[PDB]
RNA sequence: AGGUUCGAAGACGAUCAGAUACCGUCGUAGUUCCGACCAUAAACGAUGCCGACCGGCGAUGCGGCGGCGUUAUUCCCAUGACCCGCCGGGCAGCUUCCGGGAAACCAAAGUCUUUGGGUUCCGGGGGGAGUAUGGUUGCAAAGCUGAAACUUAAAGGAAUUGACGG
């Protein structure tokens, strides 16, 4: 049975997509098939925002951020619990989970 | 490419009748199409039709009366004699009471009952019921 | 067996058979 | 709509449809009187001209060929002919 | 209604325009296109008021075609319309259903809530989809108060007006109640109806607790 | 789909008899290998001389000795 | 029905949809038959009798019952031409 | 933990707060005695449970309208829904703001050019719709 | 002792509606089996087609339930097929009878040719369709009988069809689909549009709006 | 020719009951370029091409045509960047009781017992077997064409319930 009309990948008008390497296990994954994370992490933990601010020689010092783009094979993605198996109906929706802004 | 113009017109009015459209436009008109539409009108299966004249093969708009069921075509125009006509009748027509087989004979394009009445076979064109 | 390895086992067998036929 | 009037559809649907798919084929293009400044004569130019028309009396171009419609030079008048 | 007696009048148009009623949504349904007039630069489709009036007369004609006033059942699953159907049922003798519509009302013949009306009137086809679906099971004709983006799958005398604004919803339930009462031997067409249209207006429960005391304060002072 | 022309009879029959070789019943009755492999040689019966008396075990879900003769 | 003896031998004659001319089946529960009550000329009052339409389940399931019913209303005369 | 009131105690409570709202009150003891003449309750641990949840509803029904009905609350649901008819209707606006297109449409109906109707300046920019996608 | 809860059941009880065909004309749903044995009583023949024991895997073994396919109908133009699944055979039998009673449809009989007396065969070739089973009923001349498989044969016989050619495709061994496909083909005999039905219909009073005064007093 | 990285084979260290492995350290052929072969992939959409007809909706890419306005310059039009539409041709998506289907699902996998638009290739229960043999192509590896004897009552597909999951 065909589990996904997408076939698991965003390949639609192509014949070939250049592979990438999983950032967790170095598996060759097609670029479309790979689960992608883009994490904008503050370069300090949320608990060190105070001790750094006091030791900083600059008063109004905005603190730098870390920009890393992660690529996961689905094997690593599920094991690391970034994506989760969903019900047959719930597999369809493509909207991302909410940011939980409140 | 398009090879049977009559086959395309028949399919178009069959699909339109299934959907329930009041009118249907068949794009490539031809003499065989007009005669085939004429025999359907004389038997009441379709309403008025009007041939739109452009300098190319004109278009035709047919008023569907909703009392049609199937207007298929027999694409390989088999030669039908008067002795095998009944074998085509029971193979295609839903019953002996209604339904018509249209064949082109040397006396023109007409239905099977009339073709048999003037005692002439011909080439099968299509059917409707 | 895996269908691919059965294919490999058969190729190895075919190569052995050609060697014996060539020997004759 | 099961009862669309295919026989007498109004003008504005026709101008919306493709030239070929209209009830009778009609050309979108037109011919126009072109009056460039500084001459006396009137030049007939296709609306979708592929060439660079020129007055045989005055040495200035009138239209520049583009993707779809001709590009008249600035200062040139144009009139339609009998629609 | 081709008749001059059965025509829009200026006062009716004024109440339509005052309540909105002509401002549709930003989305158009292909079934609702032949009812629409034009779309503004804002992007709101303008319904044709004359077309709305005729369909409202057509719906009134269907309602008065039933000998049993209690037979026709008027329903609404949204608060903006629950008040309107209650008043409509009281004035016209219809059978009201407000709020939750239990499934199997027209199909399951066991529970006491089971009813088998000869006509269904729906405030919103999207909101009241369950009674519309059950009507297909039970040979039931339907009238709906449809907007420019509402589906017409099981609708017959769709009135192409509005179902979003509380002003528009209550005004036309009042309009429909007046027309069926005028076609029947209750109103003589000449003098205006005593039932004032804001009786069918749905009132936000935030105003329901302060407007009555403010009026009481004005009366005493 | 299949061809339906007026003068495609040659293709239709040639394709038919090529595809008729793909079912066992036609292959068996028209190849001749089955006839040669048949011990009886296409005969309903055959006489023979009893060479021995042997017993054959039944299949798995059964358990019996079937008394046969080698002929 | 109506064999050569002339008698109508058929236990009932089914209705036809007034929009698509299709047979209303005995188990077509989606199908409706509804009545529209016309008024008199002077006072716009319900004058007793009425006119009825039948819509098959298929037509009123694809969503064309609304367009159909109004379209019959024009033909009979209930809805003004200026609609 | 573990003091959820079963259906029976709750279901009996609602019946005796609609049958007998006036007699009951917000006292566990006064209500636990009315429940001794208004009902045949087999167990003592049942009436006190029934009496206990009755107070929770009677305390709550004094404020909010719990699903259990009451005549004095229902008559006010009637009075507010069926009256407070404003003496001046909301749909009698002295001036009716009018888009140019609606005035064009009303003109076709020949009911245009009414004095109460006032044309409004059309909006410019056609900036409706929301930015597509996230961001 | 039958107290109905339906406007249709109400009217049929007190001899207002006269024929089942009147109900069929208006396509009204039948929700009380007591309606038909009023109109059609002491003429229906009941026959059980198959008792298949479907079963569900559970924690403690498999529970077994019984499905009964029951076909009924007088041999004059009315037939019905009902399917009921219960945990006793006897309860499944009565449930399948009631469901077959509810789904009774009229059968149109036609003529093979030269329409002389009572119609004997199907008016035209029709096709029923359930699962992979395709059942086609073909008009046959007088005296041919029902040439068909045993399961459709009894269903056509109690439908009133005297003569009929039959062709079936698919897993006919699935009796439920095979019987339901035959019942499908039979039911659409009136769904088929035929030139003798081309005349314009004259609508009559609906049973609900014609006895609406009676329904007010009685069905209150 | 070139050989940085990675890395079949191989060596070693670990793990293990054994460990010709998974993990780790090296590391040959290869991986790179030019020329010449080979012709196979789950070479996939497991889905022939050409043509017609049969719902709705929002987008997207290209081209063209219209238009309130914003913006770039300039003194105006174009012209670019947005904005609202229309047409044609693409990649797709959502939705639907078009219809089909064993169903999963498919606006095609629809217009099929109401069976015929034109035309290719190709399947006939599971194995034996893509095997044997012959022919042919190739440096080779192998490619193409391709049986039979014999054996077997099932093998399979889609969905349901339950059980189980390091
Ligand atoms: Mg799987
Ligand atoms: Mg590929
Ligand atoms: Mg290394
Ligand atoms: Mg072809
Ligand atoms: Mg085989
Ligand atoms: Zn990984």
């Amino acid at each position: 049975t065909k589990k996904r009309r997408n076939n698991g990948r965003a390949k639609k008008g192509r014949g070939h997509v250049q592979p990438i390497r999983c950032t967790n296990c170095a598996r060759c994954v097609p670029k479309d098939k790979a689960i992608k994370k883009f994490v904008i992490r503050n370069i300090v933990e949320a608990a060190a925002v105070r001790d750094i601010s006091e030791a900083s020689v600059f008063d109004a010092y905005v603190l730098p951020k870390l920009y890393v783009k992660l690529h996961y094979c689905v094997s690593c993605a599920i094991h690391s619990k970034v994506v989760r198996n969903r019900s047959r109906e719930a597999r369809k929706d493509r909207t991302p989970p909410p940011r939980f802004r409140p | 490419v398009r090879m049977n113009v009559l086959a395309d017109a028949l399919k178009s009015i069959n699909n339109a009748e299934k959907r329930g459209k009041r009118q249907v436009l068949i794009r490539p008109c031809s003499k065989v199409i007009v005669r085939f539409l004429t025999v359907m009108m004389k038997h009441g299966y379709i309403g008025e039709f009007e041939i739109i004249d452009d300098h190319r093969a004109g278009k035709i708009v047919v008023n569907l009366t909703g009392r049609l069921n199937k207007c298929g075509v027999i694409s390989p125009r088999f030669d039908v004699q008067l002795k095998d006509l009944e074998k085509w009748q029971n193979n295609l027509l839903p019953s002996r009471q209604f339904g018509f087989i249209v064949l082109t004979t040397s006396a023109g394009i007409m239905d099977h009952e009339e073709a048999r009445r003037k005692h002439t076979g011909g080439k099968i064109l299509g059917f409707f019921f | 067996m895996r269908a691919k390895w059965r294919k490999k086992r058969m190729r190895r067998l075919k190569r052995k058979r050609r060697k014996m036929r060539q020997r004759s | 709509p099961l009862a669309k009037d295919l026989l007498h559809p109004s003008p504005e649907e026709e101008k919306r449809k493709h030239k070929k798919k209209r009830l009778v084929q009609s050309p979108n293009s037109y011919f126009m009187d072109v009056k460039c400044p500084g001459c006396y004569k009137i030049t007939t130019v296709f609306s979708h001209a592929q060439t660079v028309v020129l007055c045989v009396g005055c040495s200035t171009v009138l239209c520049q060929p583009t993707g779809g419609k001709a590009r008249l030079t600035e200062g040139c008048s144009f009139r339609r002919k009998q629609h | 209604g081709a008749l001059d007696v059965l025509q829009m009048k200026e006062e009716d148009v004024l109440k339509f325009l005052a309540a909105g009623t002509h401002l549709g949504g930003t989305n158009l349904d292909f079934q609702m296109e032949q009812y629409i007039y034009k779309r503004k630069s804002d992007g709101i489709y303008i319904i044709n008021l004359k077309r709305t009036w005729e369909k409202l007369l057509l719906a009134a004609r269907a309602i008065v075609a039933i000998e049993n006033p209690a037979d026709v059942s008027v329903i609404s699953s949204r608060n903006t319309g629950q008040r309107a159907v209650l008043k409509f049922a009281a004035a016209t003798g219809a059978t009201p259903i407000a709020g939750r519509f239990t499934p199997g009302t027209f199909t399951n013949q066991i529970q006491a809530a089971f009813r088998e009306p000869r006509l269904l009137v729906v405030t919103d086809p999207r909101a009241d989809h369950q009674p519309l679906t059950e009507a297909s099971y039970v040979n039931l004709p339907t009238i709906a108060l449809c907007n420019t983006d509402s589906p017409l799958r099981y609708v017959d005398i769709a009135i192409p007006c509005n179902n979003k604004g509380a002003h528009s919803v209550g005004l036309m339930w009042w309009m429909l109640a007046r027309e069926v009462l005028r076609m029947r031997g209750t109103i003589s067409r000449e003098h205006p109806w005593e039932v004032m249209p804001d009786l069918y207006f749905y009132r936000d429960p935030e105003e329901i607790e302060k407007e009555e005391q403010a009026a009481a304060e004005k009366a005493v002072t | 789909g299949k061809c339906r022309g007026l003068r495609t009879a040659r293709k239709l029959r040639s394709h038919r008899r090529d595809q008729k070789w793909h079912d066992k019943q036609y292959k068996k009755a028209h190849l001749g290998t089955a006839l040669k492999a048949n011990p009886f040689g296409g005969a309903s019966h055959a006489k023979g001389i009893v060479l021995e008396k042997v017993g054959v075990e039944a299949k798995q879900p059964n358990s019996a000795i079937r008394k046969c003769v080698r002929v | 029905m109506q064999n050569d003896a002339g008698e109508f031998v058929d236990l009932y004659v089914p209705r036809k949809c007034s929009a698509s001319n299709r047979i209303i089946g005995a188990k077509d529960h989606a199908s409706i038959q509804m009545n529209v009550a016309e008024v008199d000329k002077v006072t716009g009052r319900f004058n007793g009798q009425f006119k009825t339409y039948a819509i098959c389940g298929a037509i009123r399931r694809m969503g064309e019952s609304d367009d159909s019913i109004l379209r019959l209303a024009k033909a009979d005369g209930i809805v003004s031409k200026n609609f | 933990m573990g003091r959820v009131r079963t259906k029976t105690v709750k279901k009996a409570a609602r019946v005796i707060i609609e049958k007998y709202y006036t007699r009951l009150g917000n006292d566990f003891h006064t209500n636990k005695r009315v429940c001794e003449e208004i009902a045949i309750i087999p167990s003592k641990k049942l009436r006190n449970k029934i009496a206990g949840y009755v107070t929770h509803l009677m305390k709550r029904i004094q404020r909010g309208p719990v699903r259990g009905i009451s005549i004095k609350l229902q008559e006010e649901e009637r009075e507010r829904r069926d009256n407070y008819v404003p003496e001046v209707s909301a749909l009698d606006q002295e001036i009716i703001e009018v888009d140019p297109d609606t005035k064009e449409m009303l003109k076709l109906l020949d009911f245009g050019s009414l004095s109460n109707l006032q044309v409004t300046q059309p909006t410019v920019g056609m900036n409706f719709k929301t930015p597509r996608g996230p961001v | 002792e039958w107290m109905p809860v339906t406007k249709l059941g109400r009217l049929v009880k007190d001899m207002k509606i006269k024929s089942l065909e009147e109900i069929y004309l208006f396509s009204l749903p039948i929700k009380e089996s007591e309606i038909i044995d009023f109109f059609l009583g002491a003429s229906l023949k009941d026959e059980v087609l198959k008792i298949m024991p479907v079963q569900k895997q559970t924690r403690a073994g498999q529970r077994t339930r019984f499905k009964a396919f029951v076909a009924i109908g007088d041999y004059n133009g009315h037939v019905g097929l009902g399917v009921k699944c219960s945990k006793e055979v006897a309860t499944a039998i009565r449930g399948a009878i009631i469901l077959a009673k509810l789904s009774i449809v009229p059968v149109r009989r036609g003529y093979w040719g030269n329409k002389i007396g009572k119609p004997h065969t199907v008016p035209c070739k029709v096709t029923g369709r359930c699962g992979s089973v395709l059942v086609r009923l073909i008009p046959a001349p007088r005296g041919t009988g029902i040439v068909s498989a045993p399961v459709p044969k009894k269903l056509l016989m109690m439908a009133g069809i005297d003569d009929c050619y039959t062709s079936a495709r698919g897993c006919t061994a699935t009796l439920g689909n095979f019987a339901k496909a035959t019942f499908d083909a039979i039911s659409k005999t009136y769904s088929y549009l035929t030139p003798d039905l081309w005349k314009e219909t004259v609508f009559t009073k609906s049973p609900y709006q014609e006895f609406t005064d009676h329904l007010v007093k009685t069905h209150t």
